[PDB]
């Protein structure tokens, strides 16, 4: 019955850190560009 | 061929923004306070 949100006045820099706190994949939703850094990308369907 | 003779003249053939408004997200405005002087009063009594 409600929509969970995430907001900010700036970038939302979703990232992942290894045990050494080093970035491996990143997803930065900024004001102008939505970057998806990483080692890959995929889009699958339900059946695979 | 006179049957497919075509005549054409002039005619009169005559056929970006981005914005979204949320409601609010203000941070901790006026970020300053202290808990010593009042503590000094209530431990000096
Ligand atoms: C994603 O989820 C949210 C929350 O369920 C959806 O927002 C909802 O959208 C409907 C359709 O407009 C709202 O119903 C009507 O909204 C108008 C304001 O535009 C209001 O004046 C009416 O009285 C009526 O409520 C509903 O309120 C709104 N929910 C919330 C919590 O804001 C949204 O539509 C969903 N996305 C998609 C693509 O369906
Ligand atoms: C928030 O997200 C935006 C969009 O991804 C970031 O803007 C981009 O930031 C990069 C890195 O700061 C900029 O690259 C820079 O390019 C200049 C040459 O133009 C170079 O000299 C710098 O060393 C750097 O590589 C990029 O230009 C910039 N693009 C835009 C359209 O703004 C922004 O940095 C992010 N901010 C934060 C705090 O994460
Ligand atoms: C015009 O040429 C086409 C192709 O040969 C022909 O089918 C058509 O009948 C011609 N039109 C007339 C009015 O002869």
């Amino acid at each position: 019955g409600n929509a969970l949100y995430f907001k900010s006045a700036r970038n939302v820099t979703v990232n992942i850190l290894n045990d050494q706190t080093k970035v491996l994949t990143q997803l930065i939703t900024g004001p102008k560009a939505v970057e998806a850094y990483g080692k890959k990308f995929e889009v699958k369907t339900v059946s695979g | 061929d006179w049957c497919n003779v075509s005549l054409v003249d002039t005619s009169v053939p005559e056929p970006g923004i981005l914005e979204h408004d949320p409601f609010f997200c203000p941070p901790t405005e006026a970020t300053a306070r202290d808990f010593l002087a009042d503590a000094l009063v209530t431990l000096l009594v």
